[PDB]
């Protein structure tokens, strides 16, 4: 149900803008939680949360020319499945 | 008209009790918001009215209307059965918050 | 068991109404400190206590407790009107708060 | 009477390092809130709150070789009686 529609807004060689639907008031959590890594998996990933207020959140440091994955969690597992999409900066 | 703060508290009290029910685990923003702002006001309304009331009445009468807010949207709102029990109880609380301002 | 974490859960209500009476409207610090802690005690063995006993029965005797010593430390720390009238409408306020709570 | 010994513990000239006695810890109050501007006149006086767990507090942003006066209020005067100071950076 909750977020839909990742979608990169804008790119860099080495920051991603994405945005999501946050839905309707009802549907407005307190927090997203945005993960993103290497599309394959070197060692970790990358992780933080955003309040749920906003619909668009940046990521910056990553390696240019390398396909991501980028999920948007809600709080719980409840409103949805976790949204992600793969880019390469 | 720290009366009038109490009543106003236990609004407050009743309506983030509910929007806190409404908010699943916190989650929510609107709701867990309600109830957020509603602890504030409901508390800081409290503190004030018991800056000049007797702590036992006043805690006694925002407790009472947080249960009588509570049972009144629960019948009007939630679909809850009205028994003659919650009705004689309804009557006793609102005897009791009367007799008490009554008594001043 | 959760029986007497349901105890402690209203002895920490008055706890903290008492509290709230002693910090003049959340200004003096350490009464209004001992308020949100006790609430957040309360509050947490009350969910403690309730995950087990039946929510009628625990709000029932959560809020009767919290009341009763409360109007009682009233009475005796801020010595509070200890009326005929004023015990006998807090005796209707806390039946009616204890009935409503006991039928949800 | 809170606070007690309002002082300026550090200084610099763009900068005060305030600092005064809450008192015994019945007299703790829940926030302090701190006021100072220039001791001549010419516009109001800046302000702001401080938590009642702290003894001290900075005032920065100053003019160099102004004198300001400085008070610290509890939240009422139950108890209360607003201490000043003064001193030109
Ligand atoms: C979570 C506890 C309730 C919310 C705290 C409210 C703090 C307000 C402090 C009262 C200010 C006193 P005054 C006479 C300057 O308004
Ligand atoms: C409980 C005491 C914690 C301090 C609260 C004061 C917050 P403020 C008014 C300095 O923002």
């Amino acid at each position: 149900s909750v977020p839909t529609k990742l979608e990169v807004v804008a790119a860099t060689p080495t920051s991603l803008l994405i945005s999501w639907d946050a839905g309707h008031w009802w549907e407005w959590v307190t927090y997203y939680r945005i993960t993103y890594g290497e599309t394959g998996g070197n060692s970790p990933v990358q992780e933080f949360t955003v309040p749920g207020y906003s619909s668009t959140a940046t990521i910056s440091g990553l390696k240019p020319g390398v396909d991501y994955t980028i999920t948007v969690y809600a709080p719980t597992s409840d409103y949805g499945s976790p949204i992600s999409i793969n880019y390469r900066t | 008209m720290a009366w009038l703060i109490l009543i106003i508290a236990g609004i407050f009290e009743v309506v983030w009790a509910i929007a806190l029910k409404y908010s699943n685990g916190f989650t929510r923003l609107i709701p867990s918001m309600i109830t957020l702002i509603g602890m504030l006001i409901s508390f800081y309304l409290l503190s004030q009215a018991t800056k000049t009331l007797p702590i036992g009445t006043a805690y006694a009468i925002w407790t009472g209307i947080g249960a009588l807010g509570a049972v009144i949207c629960g019948i009007i709102f939630f679909k809850e059965p009205l028994t003659a029990l919650r009705i004689v109880f309804m009557i006793l609380l609102l005897t009791g918050i009367i007799g008490l301002k009554a008594t001043s």
